[PDB]
Order: C-alpha cells, then sequence, then structure tokens
C-alpha cells in the first residue's frame, strides 16, 4: 500500500502512482500488486503510457536484464557479450573474470 | 547487521542502503570503503559541491524518486569509480552535463521520467564507458544528435514517450557498438532515407504507436536486424523489396495499422522468420510468393481478395503449425499432404463449395479445423477418414445433405448450425467423444442426450418419443376427437337434410359447426400421427415439421378455429336484429344478408390461414403445426395478431346481449320459441370466452418476464383447450335445445319413408 494510489488488503494494490511501476507480489497461492520504485532482478520495467508495469526476464541465465532481449548482467559463469550470456567468449573475443564479461 | 550510521541501514560488503528515509542532504558518518549507495524515496532537492567527497569507492549511484532540480556542476568531483548512476523521478529539466563530464567510468546512466526538454550540444562528452541510457518519459522534440555523437561505446539506447516527430539524416552515425534501440509511443510521422546509416551492429527496434504512414527506405541499411516492430501505426503500404535489406529477421510486428495493399514478393527470402500475421490487407489479392522462407511457424491472411491457394505451401513450410486463411474468397483447395507438424486451420467465411477426399490425406497433427459460413453442397464419405487427435470440427452455416461419419470419433466440439437441408440422424455410436454439439434441428439431439450440451434444447414443445407425452394427455385428445367429430356430423344432417325454408338463427348453428367439424379432423391428424410415431416421435418429427403435411394441418387449425369467432358474433347481431324487429316489423328481410355475410367470415378465415404461407417459418414454430409458442416477429408478431381481434371480438359480441338483456322484459322469456334460442346461442358464448382465455392468457406470457411458465404445463393446456369447444358445443344444441328434437323427429320419418 505504500505510494499506492488505491490499495487493497486482499487484492493489495491495485493502481501505483502515473510515474511509479507497479509489479504483482505472489506469496504461493497468495498475490496481489504492489508498488515497487524499480524492477527487481530478474525483472525490467517497461515504461507505458497508461502505467507501468515490471516485466520478467525472459533471457535466460540472467539476473537483471535491460529490455526483452538485452540483459544487463548475467550469472556467474556465463560470461556477457553484447548483453548475452556466454560460459566462454567466442572467437575473437578473449576471458574476463574480475569483472565478469567478455573481452577483445 | 553490520553496524551503519543511524537512521538508515548498512548491508555490508561496501553496500549501504540508506533509500526511503525522508532526508534532504547527503548522509554521513559512511566508511569510505563503501562501492554502493541507495537514497533513493529522500526530499533531497539540490545536490551541494562536494557531496561524495569522503567516498572514493563507489560504483553504484541511486538517487530515484528525489524531486532533484539543480545539480551544482562539482558535485560530482572525484568520482572516478562510478559505473551507473540512477536519476529518475526528478525535475532535472536539462540533462547536467557539466555534472557529469568527469565521469569517465560511467557505464549505465538512467535519466528518465524527469521531464526533460532539451540538452546541451556537448553533453556527455568523455563518457568513454558508456553502454546503456534511459532516455524515455520526457518532452524531446528533436533527437540530440551530437551528444549522441560522442558515444561510441554505447549499446542499448531508448527514447520512449517523447515529443520526437522527425528524424535527419545521420542522426546515429556513430553507434557502432549499438545493440538494441527503442523509439515506441513517440510523436514520429516522417523519417530521412538515411536517417540509420551506420548502425551495422542494430539487433533490435521499436518503433509502435507513431505515425508512419508510409514505409521507410531507411531500414534497408540494418543487416543485423533481427526484430522489428511498428504495430499500432498509421502504416498503409508494404511495398515489395522493403525487407531485401535485413535477411536475418526473426519477429514482425505490424497489427493494428490501416494496412490495403501488400507486395506480392515482399516477404520472399527471409529464412528465419517465425510469425507472419496479416488483417486488413483488403487490395490483396494475390497469394504473396514465400520462397526463401521454410521456418514460418504461424501463417494468417485475413481480409484479402485471394482466391487461390498455391500447391506448394505444403511442400514448402515444414514447421508451419497454425494457418489461418479466413475472410477472403478462397474458392479452391489444394492438396495438403505434407504439413504434417499443421494442427489448427481456419477456412471461414470463403467461397469454397466441394471437399475432396483427398484434400486432407497428408495431416496427422490436426487438432482444430473450422469451415463455417462456406457454399459446401458435398462432402466425400472418406474426407475424414486419415485424420488422427482431431477434437473441434466446424462446418456451421454451410448447405451439406449429409454428413460422413468415419475417423470423427475423436470428436468432442462439432457445429452444424445453418445446415437447413441437413436432415438424417447421426448415430452415438460413433461420436462417443461428443461433448459439445449444436445441430440446425432440435430433434437430431434426441439421440445425445445422457439420460454433453446439445442445442437447441429438446424442450417438451419438441418431444423425442412421445408427441402428445402423457397417458392421460393422451386420452383427451383421442377422446375428444371422437365425441367433436361424431356430434359435428350428426348436427349437420339434422339442418340440412330438411327441404325446409331454413331461418337466419338456425342457418347460423350449421355454419359454425360445420366449420367445427374442421377441429375434429384437425385433431385427427394429432392422434393418428401421434399413434404411428408411438414412442419415436424424434425421427419423424424433423419431416414432419418441414413437411407440407405441418403446413397444411396449421392451415386446417387456424382456419376453422377463427371461422368460428369470426361467426359466432354474426349470431349475436342476428340475434339482436331479430329480437329488435319483434317489437319493431315482427319480421326479418335480412336473411339474404346474412347470407351474404356468412361467406364473408370464410374468406376471412381463409386468409388467416393463408398469412403464415407468406413468411416461411410460422407454421414452423412446434410440431403442433399452431401458431402459439414464443417466436419470431414475422411469427411472434404474427401469433399476437390473431389474439387480438378474437380477444377484441368478445368484448362486443357480450354487450349486446347485455344491451338486450336489460332491454327485453323479464317475462318475455316465458314462453316465446325465441328464448329457447336466445338461452342457446347464451352459452356458446359463454364457453367459447371463458376457454379462450386459457390460451389467450399464457400466450402473453412471454411479453411478461416477470412469471416464468413450465413449457410442459404451457403445451398441455393448449392441447385440452385449444380445440375443446369443437366437441363441447354441439352437445348443448343436441342435449338442451327443444327445436333439434322436433329435428330428429323430422328426419326419422323421412328415412323410414325412404
Amino acid at each position: 500500500c505504500k505510494g499506492c494510489l488505491s490499495c487493497s488488503k486482499d487484492n493489495g494494490c491495485s493502481r501505483c502512482q502515473q510515474k511509479l511501476f507497479f509489479f504483482l507480489r505472489r506469496e504461493g497461492m497468495r498475490q496481489y500488486g504492489e508498488c515497487l520504485h524499480s524492477c527487481p532482478s530478474g525483472y525490467y520495467g517497461h515504461r507505458a503510457p497508461d502505467m507501468n508495469r515490471c516485466a520478467r526476464c525472459r533471457i535466460e541465465n540472467c539476473d537483471s536484464c535491460f529490455s526483452k532481449d538485452f540483459c544487463t548482467k548475467c550469472k556467474v559463469g556465463f560470461y556477457l557479450h553484447r548483453g548475452r550470456c556466454f560460459d566462454e567468449c567466442p572467437d575473437g573475443f578473449a576471458p574476463l573474470e574480475e569483472t565478469m564479461e567478455c573481452v577483445e | 547487521p553490520p553496524l551503519c550510521a543511524a537512521p538508515c541501514s548498512c548491508d555490508g560488503d561496501r553496500r549501504v542502503d540508506c533509500s526511503g528515509k525522508g532526508l534532504t542532504a547527503v548522509p554521513e558518518g559512511l566508511s569510505a570503503f563503501t562501492q554502493a549507495l541507495d537514497i533513493s524515496m529522500n526530499n533531497i532537492t539540490q545536490l551541494p559541491e562536494d557531496a561524495f567527497k569522503n567516498f572514493p569507492f563507489l560504483e553504484e549511484l541511486q538517487l530515484a524518486g528525489n524531486d532533484l532540480s539543480f545539480i551544482h556542476p562539482k558535485a560530482l568531483s572525484g568520482l572516478k569509480e562510478l559505473k551507473v548512476l540512477t536519476l529518475q523521478n526528478n525535475q532535472l529539466k536539462t540533462v547536467p552535463s557539466e555534472a557529469i563530464r568527469g565521469l569517465s567510468a560511467l557505464q549505465s546512466l538512467r535519466l528518465d521520467a524527469n521531464h526533460i526538454t532539451s540538452v546541451p550540444e556537448d553533453s556527455f562528452e568523455g563518457l568513454v564507458q558508456l553502454r546503456h541510457l534511459w532516455l524515455d518519459d520526457n518532452s524531446l522534440t528533436e533527437v540530440p544528435v551530437h551528444p549522441l555523437s560522442n558515444l561510441p561505446t554505447l549499446q542499448a539506447l531508448t527514447l520512449a514517450l517523447n515529443k520526437i516527430s522527425s528524424i535527419p539524416d545521420f542522426a546515429f552515425t556513430n553507434l557502432s557498438s549499438l545493440v538494441v534501440l527503442h523509439l515506441h509511443n513517440n510523436k514520429i510521422r516522417s523519417l530521412s532515407q538515411h536517417c540509420f546509416d551506420g548502425l551495422d551492429n542494430l539487433e533490435t527496434l521499436d518503433l509502435n504507436y507513431n505515425n508512419l504512414g508510409e514505409f521507410p527506405q531507411a531500414i534497408k541499411a540494418l543487416p543485423s536486424l533481427k526484430e522489428l516492430g511498428f504495430h499500432s501505426n498509421s502504416i498503409s503500404v508494404i511495398p515489395d523489396g522493403a525487407f531485401d535489406g535485413n535477411p536475418l529477421l526473426r519477429t514482425i510486428h505490424l497489427y493494428d495499422n490501416p494496412l490495403s495493399f501488400v507486395g506480392n514478393s515482399a516477404f520472399h527470402n527471409l529464412s528465419d522468420l517465425h510469425s507472419l500475421v496479416i488483417r486488413g490487407a483488403s487490395m490483396v489479392q494475390q497469394f504473396p510468393n514465400l520462397t526463401g522462407t521454410v521456418h514460418l511457424e504461424s501463417l494468417t491472411l485475413t481480409g484479402t481478395k485471394i482466391s487461390s491457394i498455391p500447391n506448394n505451401l505444403c511442400q514448402e513450410q515444414k514447421m508451419l503449425r497454425t494457418l489461418d486463411l479466413s475472410y477472403n474468397n478462397i474458392r479452391d483447395l489444394p492438396s495438403f499432404n505434407g504439413c504434417h507438424a499443421l494442427e489448427e486451420i481456419s477456412l471461414q467465411r470463403n467461397q469454397i463449395y466441394q471437399i475432396k477426399e483427398g484434400t486432407f490425406q497428408g495431416l496427422i497433427s490436426l487438432r482444430i479445423l473450422d469451415l463455417s459460413r462456406n457454399l459446401i453442397h458435398e462432402i466425400h464419405s472418406r474426407a475424414f477418414a486419415t485424420l488422427g487427435p482431431i477434437t473441434n470440427l466446424d462446418v456451421s452455416f454451410n448447405e451439406l445433405t449429409s454428413f460422413p461419419t468415419e475417423g470423427l470419433n475423436g470428436l468432442n466440439q462439432l457445429k452444424l448450425v445453418g445446415n437447413f437441408k441437413l436432415k438424417e440422424a447421426l448415430a452415438a455410436k460413433d461420436f462417443v467423444n461428443l461433448r459439445s454439439l449444436s445441430v440446425p434441428y432440435a430433434y437430431q439431439c434426441c439421440a445425445f442426450w445422457g439420460c454433453i450440451h446439445c442445442t437447441p434444447s429438446t424442450g417438451a414443445f419438441k418431444p423425442c418419443e412421445y408427441l402428445l407425452g402423457s397417458w392421460m394427455i393422451r386420452l383427451t385428445v383421442w377422446f375428444i376427437f371422437l365425441v367433436a367429430l361424431f356430434f359435428n356430423l350428426l348436427v349437420i344432417l339434422t339442418t340440412f337434410a330438411s327441404c325446409t325454408s331454413l331461418p337466419s338463427s338456425k342457418l347460423f348453428i350449421g355454419l359454425i359447426s360445420v366449420s367445427n367439424l374442421f377441429m375434429g379432423i384437425y385433431t385427427g391428424i394429432l392422434t393418428f400421427l401421434d399413434a404411428v410415431s408411438w414412442g419415436r416421435f424424434a425421427e419423424f418429427g424433423i419431416w414432419w415439421e418441414t413437411g407440407s403435411g405441418c403446413k397444411v394441418a396449421g392451415f386446417l387449425a387456424v382456419f376453422s378455429s377463427e371461422s368460428a369467432i369470426f361467426l359466432l358474433m354474426l349470431a349475436t347481431v342476428e340475434r339482436s336484429l331479430s329480437a329488435k324487429d319483434i317489437m319493431k316489423n315482427g319480421k326479418s328481410n335480412h336473411l339474404k344478408q346474412f347470407r351474404v355475410a356468412a361467406l364473408l367470415a370464410f374468406l376471412g378465415a381463409t386468409v388467416a390461414g393463408c398469412f403464415p404461407l407468406f413468411h416461411r417459418g410460422e407454421y414452423s414454430a412446434s410440431p403442433l403445426c399452431l401458431p402459439f409458442p414464443t417466436g419470431e416477429t414475422p411469427s411472434l408478431g404474427f401469433t399476437v395478431t390473431l389474439v387480438l381481434l378474437n380477444s377484441l371480438a368478445f368484448l362486443l359480441m357480450a354487450v349486446i346481449y347485455t344491451k338486450l338483456y336489460c332491454n327485453l322484459e323479464k317475462e318475455d322469456l316465458s314462453e316465446n320459441s325465441q328464448s329457447s334460442m336466445i338461452k342457446h346461442v347464451a352459452w356458446l358464448i359463454f364457453t367459447n370466452c371463458i376457454f379462450f382465455c386459457p390460451v389467450a392468457f399464457f400466450s402473453f406470457a412471454p411479453l411478461i418476464t416477470a412469471i416464468s411458465i413450465s413449457p410442459e404445463i404451457m403445451k398441455s393446456v393448449t392441447l385440452i383447450f385449444f380445440p375443446l369447444p369443437a366437441c363441447l358445443n354441439p352437445v348443448l344444441y343436441v342435449f338442451f335445445n327443444p327445436k333439434f328434437k322436433e329435428d330428429w323427429k323430422l328426419l326419422k320419418r323421412r328415412v323410414t319413408k325412404k
């Protein structure tokens, strides 16, 4: 109900602010929408004229993704190359460990 | 928890969470070793200079939702390790280029939802590590080409929800490392021929909710493009060769567009394409070529003037799964052998007329198939032989006269509505998996009831086994038929065998009984038809309903039933005129007039039965063949039309009787012969009125939704009260009128003499 224009107890928050992101919070068999200033891990924001909703990162093996198919950073052991998860760097690219991504 | 400066918490590992504390200034007491800071959801309106001097090692900085308006240009001095910066939900109104000048290590910059209108030309200079950028939900009208020209390492950029309308040439000529560009929900309507030149590493482009009325040619310089979306726009024309320059496309979005014409060879040579949906392509009449496109999974073409389908479709596509070609002018069906991956086919609203045996030879994964609203009138008996897990089938609104059944045991949903020429019944042994069914005639649903939603419902109005139904109901109709016929024919012989001057009073009694006999013969049709279909009415129900016999039986019933009412009231006026002439003239000279008036009622009754023949289906409302159950304006509005006069009629023929009753003196009925006549007619009007209420009162029930009547009771009262006056009328003339007694004596001498 924090920062929610219309919040309830069962449904929880039904409408956040016009610029604030609305996310459906699911807890087992109990689910209710809520307000979060930004999408959590595994989610990427989707700004829309009506209202803003958190979107699950469909991109595989990605901790936080920027958009539909671009990943900010993947999990450990899966390097970052053009925003994609790769176990090893491809041809023409060298592995990098400390900052966990692909380089030349 | 690790120790932290009040009132906010510290996660540890150089991570500090001081967000949502309502603070207006940078928190202090934090170790310089800190690497991440979140102070969002606070009231920090303005950033003082050197606000982060004691903190050299940050890489993460969060400032969302703080209503920031001004930042000191040197407030960010000394932060050379920062990589990600979030500044959404503030009132900057302009990009603080001066403050971010020294941010060499910055990689991700968030600047959306801050009412920014314009940016300086020297913005983002030196940002050598930038990869991402949030710039949506602002008042930008022009693309900041010059500031963007200084970010060769940028990868992801969004410009959604902005007032940008035009894009000049070489707007992103320096974005070599760009991967994905977002532009959805903008006022863009014009694009230059070389706006996108140089984006050799572009993969994803979004342009939804814009005003592109003409297809842009600038896209032809995007070899690495993979996904494109411009749906919900004003595009109308897709010329051929539009996708020549981007041969690695995978997914497209063009729905919700006023597209009319599509190039014939537009989509050819697109190997990696997976989906294809076209709607509203009215101007398209030719099948688009698909050479070089062998990975389409879903194909959909609606609202086109396409007439034929190329025969190579099933031999080219291999993994095609769902296919839709509705709302077109398809006439012939090519062979579908080969489309092994096919699962669903929709061909509704087309000019198909025939189905051949081999049309579905090669289908193995078909599950749902629709052919509703076509011109099909014939189907091969083995059309559905070579099919597997077929589940849903719909061929409704067509002209089949028959239906093959082999190979359809797995069917669950089946729809045959509209097939008025389909007559036969379907065996349940073939459709053991049938669950939902709709058929043109309800009697077909009799077999499948399980006593499985079968429509239309086989209500009591349309029974399956017994027409009359109840045993005790059955006897009455059999009972009424005998008594009505025998007595009616008897009374005619009494009046018409005497070669005597027939008076008006005797005459009118003759015609009603003569007309009344038609009820007897009509009821005989019912009792005979019920007897023939004893316990098996369903099989004959459809043929009898649509057959000419129901029309004749329906015409017969309405004719005489109306004929009585249009004629019994003629007795009332005759009786009143005879009564009035008793003390006025003493003789009646209107006998010829009544004879003339006698015939007109029959013709008026005749046109009553002819009217349902004009509007088809009026007589076919119920197998009882008697316009009474709720129907449709043509019939429904007709049904109320008949009853209104008769109900109206029942007011007049009463009042003059009451008027004459007040007029006549009590002693006048003591011995005059006209008392017998006036008292006899008084009873026919008595019964025909009261027995006409239940039929009339029940007819208004559909118009009164407040009361719901059971159909079985609805049918029952009509079957016992509508023809009841037929049997009852001659009884009074044969057991109460003294006049008939002497008539019976007259013919008794006549038969003995002859």
